[PDB]
RNA sequence: UUAGCUAGUUGGUAAGGUAACGGCUUACCAAGGCAACGAUGCAUAGCCGACCUGAGAGGGUGAUCGGCCACACUGGAACUG
RNA sequence: CCUAAUCAGAAAGCCACGGCUAACUACGUGCCAGCAGCCGCGGUAAUACGUAGGUGGCAAGCGUUAUCCGGAAUUAUUGGGCGUAAAGCGCGCGUAGGCGGUUUUUUAAGUCUGAUGUGAAAGCCCACGGCUCAACCGUGGAGGGUCAUUGGAAACUGGAAAA
RNA sequence: CGACUUUCUGGUCUGUAACUGACGCUGAUGUGCGAAAGCGUGGGGAUCAAACAGGAUUAGAUACCCUGGUAGUCCACGCCGUAAACGAUGAGUGCUAAGUGUUAGGGGGUUUCCCGCCCCUUAGUGCUGCAGCUAACGCAUUAAGCACUCCGCCUGGGGAGUA
């Protein structure tokens, strides 16, 4: 179960920065008929090469390999995500000021709240990205009271 | 059936639908306009990069990673192939390919010509690869 | 007629039982004289030569006539056996017997030199074969029903 | 319902074929009369007759089988069924088995066979297929 | 222009609720495509009774004239089988 | 692609006149060898004739399918095909040695189509229709040697060694250009 | 998993108006008129000739090219001829 | 486009080889890497990884992918079922409609059966002309209506009438 | 759809041919009828009975083994319209070896009522089985054999009868 779960976080969260040195941020199971999915995010260094998922998923198989308390096999998903994060603290907005967000606010435009912009700088609140929405360049104060959803988006 | 039934009937087919949701550019970058573009390619980046494990008795380790094309549409994709270079928000081509790894993905990068380099020690990327004729 | 086998593949058959799993090299053999004879056979054996054997001894039994025109049937029928039907029509000179292989092998073991057929129903070949057997199993010429008919050729004929 | 005579007439003349038995009789038509003489013609009605009776007369009918009681022809069936009221032009007229397979064909003055069809060269509704 | 037989249908008069109106329809019947078995239909043809002296059965035949009013194209040209109860 | 085999280690795998030969070429030719499928025999059939003749499908198949148009035969239309194709009429007229042999003399063009420049290894002859010798050049070493080596002349070529060019006369047939093998075979090979 | 549409609409009356035609639009009077044989609504769409595969049947397609239609930042016009 | 010359001399490859389908062995490799369209192979020994050879297929191209049909008859009019693999409401009444008994006439509506006008052109098929040829356009023919009209016809269906 | 009976009707067939003269046909839409449960309401509640609880069991115990009782089952109408309502065999048509019964008929002869027999069919419902056909299974005069007008479905599995 999740006692369990957080069990096998602990016991192999040990290899993980012992190995690649990484932090597991969590590890999460979905399961749809047969061995679940422990997505494991593999964290360290934000941008992580393939190889540096290559080599730590060898490093964790091999862990569980001879660890398993839980009876019965089950496909180990070992994620070493990117920076995309959710922004629900004003830091997250802080560290993403590099990066595009999109944002659900409570004012929205045309019916539905969701807009991406790109930031330029970092300005409490206030926002001066340049969001560009239908190919159109501007800086827009999004208020993050208005903000019910917001997300660090996609560089692409 | 009998002839006026059929009469007024069409006695329609059981036409099937792309199990590949290959919707490229169309009309995407204008009005974000839905479009069923059939391209064989379209240009794009995949932001995320991972690797789910197989099981046993083949541990084939199978490396996936999520793509935005043209149309930047999300979807987690496994990396075929042996050898790379590419990162986190690298670009990358996808092909339309369903394989024995995963379910929840039909798709598959190519390697050779964009940020998952092919490798030009093998003789089969002579054509094929990304990568040119191995001189 | 001049025995002519025409085997279509050898089929392992594994008859487990108690204990081992008993699979016997099950082939059939078709004999003909390509000239307007053709005969089919069957043979369960544990290898080529037994099963060639066997299927070739039970086929050169069976035979059939073949009647033909230009080395090609008067007419067009379709053979039709347990949903493994197979269609016939004559053709032109110098266009060729087309048909799916094994039933093309059938009839050029009958000897034909253009027609028209493709397999139908049922892709497995013993069942299509059959078809085919049954068709030209039912193969008449005109001759024989001007001599059935009080008429004769000429007026009512191919 | 005896929706159409062609039919009734064919799939008895079929099952008499499977039975092996020459001397059958059934109500006619003057459509049925007609083509029966036709099928004495052909010959393999050895012999056919018609009588008058409630409603239309029963026509009587005594095969020309085989020497060992075979059909002489292979197959029959009807072509022109309820619903498919089907015609033949001039060069509409089909050719089952060439000439060995026939076909009465019902024209503008009346019912004739595949040979008289291509014969006179009038079209009309196809009958039935017997081959 | 009586030499051009115009439009002429005979058909039967189904309603004459217009002033000076009535509405022929004329029937006929389309092949189909892959069969060929098929069933009357028709065009209901809104046609001038100089008075509405037609009456509802009435097997008539009529005439293309002039667009007359909205669908109202074509003279009648011979009242054929005006009828009642029959 | 238009001729790239050594033809010989070819007719080695097909038995076919343009020791080792019985055999097949390659590390277990002469060994024991594979068996033939039905297919197999119409591919084989494929290259017994157009590997002899020394051409390509794009010039090929297209001259397959134009003999099923006109009345009668197919098979035996494509025999007359291939020998109103270039090389075959010639190699039959004695001008050749092997297909191969006059192809360079035909696509290097010092035949001359009733007089005329034809360089195509690919062009049609007809009935009523000769050749030239390109006289400029005409007497070279080995077109007066292969004219000397003319083994017979059949129906439908017209041709004497002081004649230099022969003129179609009739539509031959299988039982005149030799190495029957069954046209119906080859038309099923195209066919599906 | 599109069933009611429907009021100049229906028809005529008089005017005007256009090449004509008529609610075509005005005023009149009258209530029509369509609606499962699928109007209506929605999506979508340029049209066809033509073309691709298919033995054909068929299916599918609608590049230029033939013509026909629609449009010319957007809407509302109108002068011109 | 053609002529004076230029050499074999510039100019060609690629795909595949377990089979399916044409072509295989040797080797290094080690159930691992992997390959991977399908069966699945690879566990050290692989013609299924890679390499070399050898072969095949093919070529001015080859291979992959995107789609349409053939296949796919996988619509089953041609060319499916519903005895069980998918299918009979739960079973009715019945409107329209679907088809229409025997015989006698008319009709010609159909139907058939021609004539007419009329099916842009091209493509379209055929033949043929040119372009070396091909490709190709061209030329004519053919084809091309379910169009309208009229000649017969009355078997049939549909009427009409008569039972 | 079975306790009996009646109500005031619906249907069943033998023979019948009585004779207008096709009046027939299945049947989209529509559309009635309709297991059980459930339920609205208004009663009953005799059981039965979920839930339930006492309560074994066991921290837990309804889990089941108890004890009782329990919505409702049951009466009035609706909602209910659904199911294994399944033969997953639409209907009607008429043809086609047999053997061989039935359920009502009739007839002929047979004999005392032949009721006793037989045989012919009437119209169904059997079992075996000609032919036929099905992958097989088997039907096979009551076809799943042969044909015909008219209805619906089915389109891999399942996703999901679910949204």
């Amino acid at each position: 179960m999740a006692s369990k779960i957080t069990e096998q976080v602990e016991v192999i969260v040990k290899p993980i920065m012992e190995d690649l040195n990484f932090e597991l941020v969590d590890v999460e199971y979905v399961k749809e008929g047969r061995d679940h999915f422990l997505r494991i995010s593999i964290d360290k260094e934000g941008g992580v090469d393939l190889n540096d998922c290559t080599l730590a998923s060898e490093k964790i198989s091999e862990a569980m390999d001879a660890n398993d308390p839980i009876p019965e096999m089950y496909y180990l998903d070992v994620a070493s995500p990117g920076a995309e994060r959710p922004i629900k603290k004003e830091q997250d907005f802080q560290n993403a000021i590099t990066k595009p967000v999109f944002v659900s606010l409570y004012v929205p435009i045309e019916g539905e709240k969701e807009w991406l912009g790109i930031l330029q700088e970092v300005n409490n609140e206030t926002i001066v990205v340049q969001v560009k929405i239908k190919a159109r360049t501007k800086d827009i104060e999004i208020p993050r009271d208005k903000i019910a959803k917001a997300r660090h988006a996609v560089m692409i | 059936p009998t002839i006026n039934q059929l009469v007024r009937k069409p006695r329609q087919s059981k036409i099937k639908k792309s199990d590949s949701p290959a919707l490229n550019k169309g009309f995407n970058s204008k009005k974000k306009k839905f479009t069923d573009l059939n391209s064989p390619q379209k240009r794009g980046v995949c932001t995320r990069v991972g690797t789910m494990t197989p099981r046993k008795p083949n541990s084939a380790l199978r490396k996936y990673a999520r793509v935005r094309l043209s149309n930047n549409i999300e979807i987690n994709a496994y990396i075929p192939g042996i050898g790379h270079n590419l990162q986190e928000h690298s670009v990358v081509l996808v092909r339309g390919g369903r394989v024995r790894d995963l379910p929840g993905v039909r798709y598959h990068i190519v390697r050779g010509a964009l940020d998952t380099s092919g490798v030009d020690g093998r003789r089969q990327g002579r054509s094929l690869y990304g990568t040119k004729k191995p001189k | 007629k001049e025995f002519e086998e025409r085997v279509v593949t050898i089929n392992r058959v594994a008859k487990v039982v108690k204990g081992g799993r008993r699979f016997r090299f099950t082939a059939l053999v078709v004999v003909g004289d390509k000239n307007g004879r053709v005969g089919f056979g069957t043979g369960k054996a544990q290898e080529v030569p037994e099963a060639i054997k066997k299927a070739v001894e039970a086929a050169k039994k069976d035979l059939v006539v073949v009647p033909r025109v230009e080395g090609t049937t008067p007419h067009t029928i379709t053979g039709r056996y347990g949903s493994g039907s197979v269609f016939m029509k004559p053709a032109a000179p110098g266009t060729g017997v087309i048909a799916g292989g094994p039933v093309r092998a059938v009839l050029e073991l009958a000897g034909i030199t253009d027609i028209l057929s493709k397999s139908l129903g049922s892709n497995t070949p013993i069942n299509m074969v059959r078809a085919t057997i049954d068709g030209l199993q039912n193969l008449k010429n005109a001759e024989d029903v001007a001599k059935l008919r009080g008429k004769t050729v000429e007026e009512l004929y191919n | 319902t005896m929706t159409d005579p062609i039919a009734d007439m064919l799939t008895r003349v079929r099952n008499a074929n499977m039975v092996r038995h020459e001397k059958l009789e059934l109500p006619a038509s003057n459509i049925k009369k007609e083509i029966a003489e036709i099928l004495k013609s052909e010959g393999f009605i050895k012999n056919v007759e018609y009588v008058e009776d409630d409603k239309q007369g029963v026509l009587r009918l005594f095969l020309k089988y085989g020497q060992n009681d075979e059909r002489v022809i292979t197959g029959l069936k009807r072509i022109s069924k309820p619903g498919l009221r089907v015609y033949a032009k001039a060069s509409e007229m089909p050719k089952v088995l060439n000439g060995l397979g026939i076909a009465l064909v019902s024209t503008s003055e009346g019912v004739i066979t595949d040979k008289e069809a291509r014969k006179r060269n009038v079209g009309g509704e196809i009958i039935a297929y017997v081959w | 222009s009586e030499r051009n037989d115009r439009k002429v249908y005979v058909g039967k008069v189904v309603s004459d609720k217009m002033d000076k109106t009535i509405t022929v329809l004329v029937e006929t019947y389309k092949t189909h495509k892959l069969y060929g078995k098929r069933v009357k239909y028709s065009k209901k043809y809104k046609t001038h009774d100089e008075n509405n002296s037609a009456k509802l059965g009435d097997i008539v035949k009529i005439q293309e004239t002039r667009p007359l009013s909205a669908t109202k194209r074509f003279r009648l040209v011979e009242i054929v089988e005006e009828s009642v109860i029959i | 692609a238009r001729f790239r085999g050594s033809n010989w280690k070819k007719s080695r795998r097909l038995g076919i006149s343009l020791e080792k030969r019985p055999y097949a070429p390659g590390q277990h030719g002469p060994n024991q060898r594979k068996k033939l499928s039905e297919y197999g025999l119409q591919l084989r059939e494929k290259q017994k004739l157009r590997y002899l003749y020394g051409m390509t499908e794009r010039q090929f198949r297209n001259t397959f399918d134009i003999a099923g148009k006109k009345f009668g035969v197919h098979g035996e239309n494509f025999m007359i095909l291939l020998a109103s194709r270039l090389d075959a009429v010639v190699y039959s007229l004695g001008l050749a040695r092997t297909r191969r042999q006059a192809r360079q003399l035909v696509n290097h063009g010092h035949i001359l189509v009733d007089g005329k420049r034809v360089d195509i290894p690919s062009y049609s002859v007809k009935p009523g229709q000769t050749i030239s010798v390109r006289e400029k050049s005409q007497k070279l070493n080995i077109i007066v040697e292969s004219v000397e080596i003319n083994n017979f002349v059949p129906e439908y070529l017209n041709f004497d060694a002081d004649s230099l060019t022969g003129t179609f006369v009739r539509l031959p047939e299988r039982s005149e250009l030799p190495a029957e093998i069954n046209e119906q075979l080859i038309v099923e090979y195209y066919s599906r």
